[PDB]
């Protein structure tokens, strides 16, 4: 809004909104940068790089561990409270899956992130 | 429609490959914003384009065609484009001017009492015609002009002519150029290369006309050239009424009004003497002349290669000296008739430009400067001298306006100490500071200026207490130097 | 000022200051010197170093991370409160840029920073 | 208004950018009211500026303009723009004087035998002409009036002269200043730098001038200066009615009525013996004088440079001795011209300030004293000697002013020990008393004074009996010291 700031983030995977906890991390895709120093400072060099969007899930809900461990082509939705939103297309659950005490990690990750809306 | 295509249809459904092949070499139309240059030039009778209107060419043919084959506008076009395939071309025709046609003759007599051949260069183009043992000097003649009737690029027209009561050996040739103005005479030589002689027996002499014509008006032409910026222009008119004119519209165009720069390009042919006159005459700061001496080609050939040259180095770097480099296609000046080191020296110190002749056939520039040689109020001032500094500012305001227009399209002004915050799109005096240290030294870093602290330093950035619109900078920039002289004294020990 | 110390910095790209956590880094570039032990001790030698600037940014702001992710050939100004400015010229957005719970950090890099003012 | 600006309308509406070039390296028009300063010097003629009259001087070129190309002040002012661009510059002209304008000729004879080159420095101007085998002294004499005349930063006009029963070759110039005064006279020197010599066979000489002339006077000037506060004063000339007059007004400012502090920085060139007695027979504590023996450039030039550098120095902190601070573009004396330890020393003692020189080619300050030498009884007093302990007392003075006047703008005031209570705004000496006291902690923290318990066990403050509106108080600072001499004794065991 006028001074409102990001408190809160919203995931989505094909509809379904994820039932996140909090501290919800998004990288996007890109370039990373790296730095070139020989006799002196001469510049960067890229290096591609894929979206990752991570957050934790509470067990015993809606959506099933199995259907989260089977996740190979889906559409990851990134929103934040204010109103920007990231889109993921194609994306996949990537990493090891782990219930501990009731806390499930998604590492859901895809290869390219566009800003929609 | 960057590609003229000929007998080729616009509206063609068959897929396929579709294949011409065409004689003459044109150049791609790409533009090149920072590269446009304008040529003044005359055109003879048959012509096809209207005078005193700008035209893009692209083609030696198409300038042969648009301004009549041997014109001036059509060989100087055709001299640049041989030397310069990256720069946009913009050619304006003239006027007729005022005088005659005639530019001399040529007298032919005496026999031939032994096999040879004789060449004769007319306006810089080599003629040869076989001689015959026993061949009277008519038939040399009538060959002679036969040969030049077949030549299409002189920009002469050849009539035999025979009279008076003395031997049949003896006829002269009369010619007369394709246009009329102060550059119509043209210079006839017999023997140029090494190892060619005129037969045994074969008087040749050349008489010049007595009259003399005038440059056509260009206030017309100066008028209707348009509103883009030209950086280079070629002007083969050396004389008074012209050139003020130019002037005039050139530093109304340098200053900061305008802000489109323009440079001039000139040729001067004559004695060291008039040479000498006219570079003292002149003291302008955005016309540059280079002076030559029994030139086998007429001038307006140099000054559109030197240009052409000029146009391209200068766009290339705006740093970089003019010291080496060739002009390509362009006959030196007989051995007698080159400047001397005096000579040459007194020149550059008189505000003409010299050049120089490789250790072959081919001629170099040696230093190129400008006309500027006093002060207001008249002292010697070394400022405005070297095209490189004309060049050097140029492209720093040019650089300095795309900087200021890019980084801050639209923004609102506030004085410094004041508090504003994050957010707002206010600009104060400390950030145009910052803005244009970093500008400093991106042009640093291309080689353009040498010094930072000192340029600090001077840097003032203030509003203006009555527009308060307007924000008023005053900065100083160091010029870096250029590597020209190389003293050295050798001790021996021997 | 008179007995005025650093508590606040900030930090400005192309004339936009940085809505910037507590905490921002700066690291200017000029030698780092090593040391040098044989049978005895000797001196340094040299090693050159390229200017670095770190920040965090809250989420939602007026600058999207879009266009944090496509600074290819900027403008980075650092001054501190008390009236020291560092300035870096065409500087690049260096590292992996992630959006966890709502921070968003910049690694802002340069081969050359000049204390101006 | 800050920045002049040429060419470009104050009424411009299209949105873009403008800029412009210009030679000339202006300053900044930033105020600063805490270094305004005054300079005393001539105009020649063809000036556009009225006599008496101070005008705000930003750039060489304006000053040439202004005074007159030449002139003592338009000199004086690039001098000082040169090596300060931060304080204010307030340039007064003068009349013309009394005198002649001739200051002497330059006689050349012989002819050379060998090549070389003639070298001649006028008034710190190096004129070089080449000299050819076999060359005579007059054609030597017409090449350095056409240098001369070439020059046109020289106060001097030169004309060639060739007359008698002499050989051909002698020829003399005749030399004549721009301004009539007791500095028109310059100095002429043909070898200043090593590897430089006169050819063989030409002989040089110079004869001064015999008539003496006076400096204009400066009562209407210095009646005209204004309220302004000009806490550094140029005056180059060196004479008993003007200096008696400047003495009258700065001590009439020194005085606690006008409070308006100024200082006044000259130079004077001459021999020893006349340094000293001029330093023995003035007695003020407001004005210092810096010797030079055998100067080649005129003195106001040095006057200008030091009063510059120390002015700059003096303001970043007024309690930083001045002890290595170099004087740019000042050529200093020859070896055997320069003064010896024992010279400097009694120098000191007598009231004159004392240079150095550099290990290149550098001049720097030794140390900079005031005229001040003897007590009101005739006794020596070593009080108000360094020019440090003048700038100290004047930064306090002001910094007492402010704080007063900003702390308390209008109160009122009761007697201490009276019962006044909260929320009224009644000052009592001992408030006045505290206040001092934070001043003083102030001073001390900045770097200019030493003791606190004498300062504190020392102040008095008390109302007055007669006006019941003033309050009165005595305090006495420890001004800090200076370390200046640096005594060892090496005891080697060898």
């Amino acid at each position: 809004a006028g001074n409102q700031r990001q408190g809160v983030a919203f995931i989505r995977v094909n509809g379904m909104e994820l039932e996140s906890m909090e501290g919800a991390s998004f990288t996007p895709s890109g370039i990373t940068r790296e730095e070139v120093t020989g006799s002196r400072v001469y510049g960067w060099k890229g290096k591609p790089r894929a979206a990752k969007v991570e957050c934790k899930i509470p067990g015993g809900g809606p959506i099933g561990l199995d259907e989260i461990i089977d996740w190979e082509n889906i559409t990851v939705e990134f929103q934040a409270d204010t109103g920007e939103t990231w889109m993921l297309a194609n994306a996949w659950q990537a990493d090891e899956p782990k219930n501990d005490g009731g806390e499930i990690s998604l590492v859901l990750m895809a290869k390219q992130s566009k800003r929609i809306a | 429609s960057d590609i003229s295509f000929n007998a080729i249809p616009s509206d063609v459904r068959v897929p396929l490959t579709y294949i011409e092949f065409d004689n003459s070499n044109a150049v791609s139309g790409t533009p090149a914003p920072r590269q446009r240059v304008l040529m003044f030039g005359q055109s003879g009778s048959k012509a096809s384009a209207a005078p005193n209107v700008p035209v893009r060419i692209r083609s030696g043919s198409q300038a042969s065609a648009a301004f009549g084959q041997g014109s001036m506008l059509a060989l100087m076009a055709d001299a640049f484009l041989n030397a310069n395939r990256v720069a946009e071309l913009w050619c304006i025709p003239q006027g007729n001017g005022t005088g005659n046609a005639a530019v001399g003759e040529i007298s032919l007599s005496g026999t031939a009492g032994e096999n040879g051949s004789l060449v004769t260069y007319i306006a810089g183009q080599r003629l040869a015609v076989s001689v015959a043992a026993g061949a009277t000097g008519a038939a040399l003649a009538d060959l002679l002009v036969a040969r030049i009737k077949g030549q299409p690029d002189l920009p002469v027209t050849a009539e035999v002519r025979a009279d008076s009561g003395d031997d049949d050996t003896h006829a002269d040739v009369v010619l007369s150029a394709k246009f009329t103005g102060a550059l119509s005479a043209v210079d006839v030589r017999w023997n140029y290369y090494a190892g060619e002689t005129t037969p045994y027996g074969i008087i040749t002499a050349f008489k010049a006309a007595s009259g003399k014509n005038g440059n056509p008006d260009i206030s017309a032409s100066i008028a209707g050239m348009g509103d883009l910026q030209y950086k280079y222009i070629v002007m083969p008119y050396t004389d008074e009424p012209n050139l003020n004119l130019l002037r005039t519209e050139l530093q109304e165009r340098w200053g900061p009004v305008n802000q489109a720069d323009g440079f001039a390009v000139t040729v001067l042919s004559g004695t060291y003497g008039d040479i000498s006159t006219f570079g003292v005459s002149r003291n302008d700061h955005l016309i540059s002349c280079m002076g030559i001496a029994g030139a086998p080609e007429p001038s307006y050939l140099y000054a559109a290669t030197l240009c052409a040259v000029a146009s391209q180095a200068l766009s290339i770097d705006p740093a970089r000296p003019l010291q080496t480099l060739t002009l390509p296609g362009r006959m030196p000046p007989a051995v007698g008739d080159r400047f001397t080191w005096s000579e040459r020296n007194a020149l550059l110190f008189d505000g003409i430009s010299t050049f120089n002749v490789n250790d072959g056939g081919e001629m170099q520039i040696e230093r190129m400067i400008t006309m500027y040689r006093t002060n207001k109020y008249g002292d010697s001032d070394p400022s405005y001298l070297n095209v490189n500094t004309i060049a050097t500012l140029s492209y720093l305001r040019y650089s300095l306006r795309t900087r200021i227009t890019q980084k801050f399209p639209n923004y609102k002004l506030a004085s410094d100490g004041t508090r504003f915050a994050t957010g707002q799109a206010v600009v104060t005096p400390s950030v145009i500071k910052t803005e244009l240290l970093a500008l400093f030294e991106e042009w640093e870093n291309a080689g353009l200026v040498e010094d930072f602290d000192t340029f600090k330093e001077e840097l003032y950035v203030a509003r203006n207490k009555d527009d308060k619109d307007r924000l008023d900078v005053l900065c100083g920039p160091n010029l870096i130097n250029q590597f020209r002289i190389f003293a050295a004294q050798v001790q021996f020990i021997l």
